[PDB]
RNA sequence: GGCCGGGAACUCAAAGGAGACUGCCAGUGAUAAACUGGAGGAAGGUGGGGAUGACGUCAAGUCAUCAUGGCCCUUACGACCAGGGCUACACACGUGCUACAAUGGCGCAUACAAAGAGAAGCGACCUCGCGAGAGCAAGCGGACCUCAUAAAGUGCGUCGUAGUCCGGAUUGGAGUCUGCAACUCGACUCCAUGAAGUCGGAAUCGCUAGUAAUCGUGGAUCAGAAUGCCACGGUGAAUACGU
C-alpha cells in the first residue's frame, strides 16, 4: 500500500530523512505508525594488510546496512500530494513495494 | 561351523562373523542377515546346522576369499601389463590415485632406510 | 603473577550432595570440559564405594581422601649454581587439591573396565592402602627429611 | 496484575512470570522434569528459590530461547530474581549476598587475527 | 568412474580415427591432445602421444579402450 | 601490470557474449536424458576462450590475479589504498 | 500451528539518552597523589574485548600488485597457441588434521545456539536412486523464503580391553558433479581391502575464566577442490605460595 523500505550506510543518515517524511505525512494526513528500525545486516570483510607476507597483521573491514520502514496507514489523495519529491536524496535507495 | 569360506568365528554376533571373511563388510553383513531372515544381536551359539547353510548360500553368490584375491590380483597384474600411468605406478611401489610423493608416501612406499 | 595478587574465585557446590569439595573433584576428572559425563562417573564411583565398604556417603570419600593427604612437599631453589630441594608444609587448600589429583591420576594408570569402577577401586583401597595413589602420596616423603637441612 | 521479570545469561533471554497460585512449573509449554534438566544445572532454575519459605507458594510461567543448556538455565536463574519484584527490593537485601541478581558480564570472546580462537597463538618453530 | 554418460573425445582426433579406417592405416599419428579416450575402432591402429618432448609410439590393444591415451605416456622424466 | 595479460582479459571477457552466453544455450537442455545422437558434443570445436569461468578476475585498476573480492571488484592492496582514502560508502575500521 | 482477531506488554530489533568519577564511606599515607576494604549497583578502581602501534632499530620484507631512478634484451628476456611443469621422490624439518578408544565405538530415539550467505544465486515441497545427485519445481534481492535436519549432551541397547565393532590409510571394482575439458592432476558417493599406530626419545608450544580444552556452524576465495584461513556459538576447567 504505502509499504516503504530504504537502506543507508552511515550510523545516522536516514534518521533525519525518515523523520521529515513522518511530519510531512501525519500533519496533513492521519495515522502514520512510524519508522520501524529493522535488523542491520553487517557485511564483514578481512584482507591481508601488506603486499608480501605479514599475514599475522590484517586490517578488518565492515559495511553496515541500516534499514527503515515508515508505512503510512492513511492513503489520502491530499497526503500523497505534497509528499513525493521531498526526499532530497542523499544516495539512499527509496523503494515502495509489498 | 565351516560357513563356506575357511574363516570360522564363534561366540560373537552374526554381523561381526560375516565382516571377518575376505570380500564382505558392514553393508553386505546387514544385507545377508536381512535376506536370510536372521536377527542382528543373536550369536553363533543357539544356531542350528539347517540355519547355517541358508547363510552359506548367500555368501557363495558373491566372489570371496581366494577367488576375490585372484580377481583383484588380476586387475593389479593386467593393469601393470598395460604400461599405463597407474600400471607403472603399481610396480614401482608408489601412490596410484595421485597422492603427493613429496611427503607422506609412507603407507604405499614403506619404512625409511639409508 | 608478579605484581597482581588474585582474589581466588569460588566455584559453586555439588548439585546433588551440596559439597564444595566434590565440585573440584568432578573438575579434575572432567576432560574436554564435559561436566555431565564427569559427574556420571563420580556418582557411580561414590555409590559403589559406600555400598561395598558399608559406610556413609560423605565421609567415605573424605576419610579415604584424608589417608592420601600429603604431609609435606619440596620446592626447587636454583640459587648458588646447584639444585636444592627445600621441604615445605602444604596448606589445607593445596593439601586436598593434590589428593584429588593423585586419586584421579592413579585411576588413570589402571587397566580396568569403566571409569566409575576403576576410580572406585582406588577409593576402596584408600582406607587400607595397597594401590598406586597411596604409593604416589608418599614419593617426596623419602626425599623429605633428608632435605631438613635446608630450612 | 502479573509479576514479570526478564533475566539473561550468555545470549540466552528468558521471560519469567509469577502469580499467587499453584507450584506447577511450565516452561515453553512443558514441565520441569520434561525440560530435561537432570545433570548439573538441574535446579539452577530454582537456585534463587533455594533460601525462601515456599512449600508451594506461586504460579510460574517461564520461556527461554537462545544459547544452550546451561545458558538457558542461568537465564531462568537470573530471570526469576527480577520476577521477585512482588516482594519489591526488601528480599533483595539478602539476595545481594547470594549474587543471583548479579548479571554475568562473561561473554564468549571474539576470534582474533593470528590466533586459533581468541587466545591460542599458533606454535612457532624452535628458536 | 567419471565423465557421466558417453565417453568424451576431441573432434580432430575422431576424424583421424575415421581416416585410418576409410583411407587405411599407414604410420603412427602424432597427436597433441591427451583428452580423448581410446575406442574399439582404434584397436589395431598406431598413434603417438606428446608429453613435453616428443610423441611416444603407443600401440592400441583390446583392454586399453577403458583407459585414456595420456595414461600410456608418463610426462615427468625420472632417473 | 603486464598489459598483454590485461589485454588477454579484454579478449577473454568479450568472447563470452558471442560464442557462449547466447549460443551456450546449447549443451544446457540439449545434453540431457531425452528421447542418442552425438553430434551435439561435436559443436565444442568453438575457440574456448569464451568459457563462463575462465577469467581469473584480475583487479580492475592494476591487474593483480590474487586477493580479488567480488563485492569491491578489486585486489586487497587496492582495496586498502582506496579504503583509507574513503571511496567505499559505509567502510571504516571494523571492531566489535 | 501466533495461526486469526487482537494486543501492545514482553523478548528480539536499531536510533537517541541515563548509568562508573576513587566519589559516597572507613583505614593507611608528608595532611597531596595513591592505595586497601566496605556500601550501593547489572556493571568498581584504565569493567571485558577490539580498534588504536611514539622517536627509531634490523641497509628487515615487497622493483612480483601498483608507481618509479638507472641498467639490459627488442624479427627477443616481447607476443600468440597447444601440451607439459608448478602436484616430481633414496631424503630432513616446520605447520595442521585424524588416531591409538570404554570420559569411548556403533545403532535407535530426543533437546538446546549464534553469526552469516543468497538473483549468471541459494533451492523448498514433491518424485526417482542405498548413496553422490538427477528431473519436476514454490518463495525470497530477503527479521518473511532458501541453504539449515547443528554437534557435544541426554534416554535405552550393544560392544567389555584385543591391533578390537579401536583406527582409518593404502589399493581394487563401480558411480555422481562442475566444465571444451578430470590420465598426468580433483571433489564427493557406493561396494570391498583394512598399512602404521596401543600416549611417543632429548627437547619443545600456548594459555589466567567464559580462557585452556573439547564439540559444531557460516563466510570470503571460487565454475568446480579446505584438515588452511577468517567469523560465530555450545559445554566448560585446573593452578597462580612467589620473582
Amino acid at each position: 500500500r504505502i509499504r516503504i523500505r530504504l537502506k543507508a550506510f552511515d550510523h545516522r543518515l536516514i534518521d533525519q530523512a525518515t523523520a521529515e517524511i513522518v511530519e510531512t505525512a501525519k500533519r496533513t494526513g492521519a495515522q502514520v505508525r512510524g519508522p520501524i528500525p529493522l535488523p542491520t545486516r553487517k557485511e564483514r570483510f578481512t584482507v591481508l594488510i601488506s603486499p608480501h607476507v605479514n599475514k599475522d597483521a590484517r586490517d578488518q573491514y565492515e559495511i553496515r546496512t541500516h534499514l527503515r520502514l515508515v508505512d503510512i496507514v492513511e492513503p489520502t489523495e491530499k497526503t500523497v500530494d505534497a509528499l513525493m519529491r521531498l526526499d532530497l536524496a542523499a544516495g539512499v535507495d527509496v523503494q515502495i513495494s509489498l | 561351523a565351516r560357513i563356506a569360506g575357511i574363516n570360522i568365528p564363534d561366540h560373537k554376533h552374526a554381523v561381526i562373523a560375516l565382516t571377518s571373511i575376505y570380500g564382505v563388510g558392514k553393508t553386505r553383513s546387514k544385507a545377508i542377515l536381512a535376506a536370510a531372515g536372521i536377527a542382528e544381536d543373536v550369536k553363533i551359539s543357539e544356531l542350528s546346522e539347517g540355519q547355517i547353510d541358508t547363510l552359506r548360500d548367500e555368501v557363495a553368490k558373491f566372489v570371496v576369499e581366494g577367488d576375490l584375491r585372484r580377481e583383484i590380483s588380476m586387475s593389479i597384474k593386467r593393469l601393470m601389463d598395460l604400461g599405463c600411468y597407474r600400471g607403472l605406478r603399481h610396480r614401482r611401489g608408489l601412490p596410484v590415485r595421485g597422492q603427493r610423493t613429496k611427503t607422506n608416501a609412507r603407507t604405499r612406499k614403506g619404512p625409511r632406510k639409508p | 603473577p608478579r605484581r597482581r595478587v588474585i582474589g581466588q574465585r569460588k566455584i559453586l557446590p555439588d548439585p546433588k550432595f551440596g559439597s564444595e569439595l566434590l565440585a573440584k573433584f568432578v573438575n579434575i576428572l572432567m576432560v574436554d570440559g564435559k561436566k555431565s559425563t564427569a559427574e556420571s562417573i563420580v556418582y557411580s564411583a561414590l555409590e559403589t564405594l559406600a555400598q561395598r565398604s558399608g559406610k556413609s556417603e560423605l565421609e567415605a570419600f573424605e576419610v579415604a581422601l584424608e589417608n592420601v593427604r600429603p604431609t609435606v612437599e619440596v620446592k626447587s631453589r636454583r640459587v648458588g649454581g646447584s639444585t636444592y630441594q627445600v621441604p615445605v608444609e602444604v596448606r589445607p587448600v593445596r593439601r586436598n587439591a593434590l589428593a584429588m589429583r593423585w586419586i584421579v591420576e592413579a585411576a588413570r594408570k589402571r587397566g580396568d573396565k569403566s571409569m566409575a569402577l576403576r576410580l572406585a577401586n582406588e577409593l576402596s583401597d584408600a582406607a587400607e592402602n595397597k594401590g598406586t595413589a597411596v604409593k604416589k602420596r608418599e614419593d617426596v616423603h623419602r626425599m623429605a627429611e633428608a632435605n631438613k637441612a635446608f630450612a | 496484575n502479573q509479576y514479570y521479570g526478564t533475566g539473561r545469561r550468555k545470549s540466552s533471554a528468558a521471560r519469567v512470570f509469577i502469580k499467587p497460585g499453584n507450584g506447577k512449573i511450565v516452561i515453553n509449554q512443558r514441565s520441569l522434569e520434561q525440560y530435561f534438566g537432570r545433570e548439573t544445572a538441574r535446579m539452577v532454575v530454582r537456585q534463587p528459590l533455594e533460601l525462601v519459605d515456599m512449600v508451594e507458594k506461586l504460579d510460574l510461567y517461564i520461556t527461554v530461547k537462545g544459547g544452550g543448556i546451561s545458558g538457558q538455565a542461568g537465564a531462568i536463574r537470573h530471570g526469576i530474581t527480577r520476577a521477585l519484584m512482588e516482594y519489591d527490593e526488601s528480599l533483595r537485601s539478602e539476595l545481594r549476598k547470594a549474587g543471583f541478581v548479579t548479571r554475568d558480564a562473561r561473554q564468549v570472546e571474539r576470534k582474533k587475527v593470528g590466533l586459533r580462537k581468541a587466545r591460542r597463538r599458533p606454535q612457532f618453530s624452535k628458536r | 568412474r567419471s565423465l557421466k554418460k558417453g565417453p568424451f573425445i576431441d573432434l580432430h582426433l575422431l576424424k583421424k580415427v575415421e581416416k585410418a579406417v576409410e583411407s587405411g592405416d599407414k604410420k603412427p599419428l602424432r597427436t597433441w591432445s591427451r583428452r580423448s579416450t581410446i575406442f574399439p575402432n582404434m584397436i589395431g591402429l598406431t598413434i603417438a602421444v606428446h608429453n613435453g618432448r616428443q610423441h611416444v609410439p603407443v600401440f592400441v590393444t583390446d583392454e586399453m579402450v577403458g583407459h585414456k591415451l595420456g595414461e600410456f605416456a608418463p610426462t615427468r622424466t625420472y632417473r | 601490470a603486464k598489459q598483454s595479460m590485461k589485454a588477454r582479459e579484454v579478449k577473454r571477457v568479450a568472447l563470452a557474449d558471442k560464442y557462449f552466453a547466447k549460443r551456450a544455450e546449447l549443451k544446457a537442455i540439449i545434453s540431457d536424458v531425452n528421447a542418442r545422437w552425438n553430434a551435439v558434443l561435436k559443436l565444442q570445436t568453438l575457440p574456448r576462450d569464451s568459457s563462463p569461468s575462465r577469467q581469473r578476475n584480475r583487479c580492475r585498476q592494476t591487474g593483480r590475479p590474487h586477493g580479488f573480492l567480488r563485492k569491491f571488484g578489486l585486489s586487497r592492496i587496492k582495496v586498502r589504498e582506496a579504503a583509507m582514502r574513503g571511496e567505499i560508502p559505509g567502510l571504516k575500521k571494523a571492531s566489535w
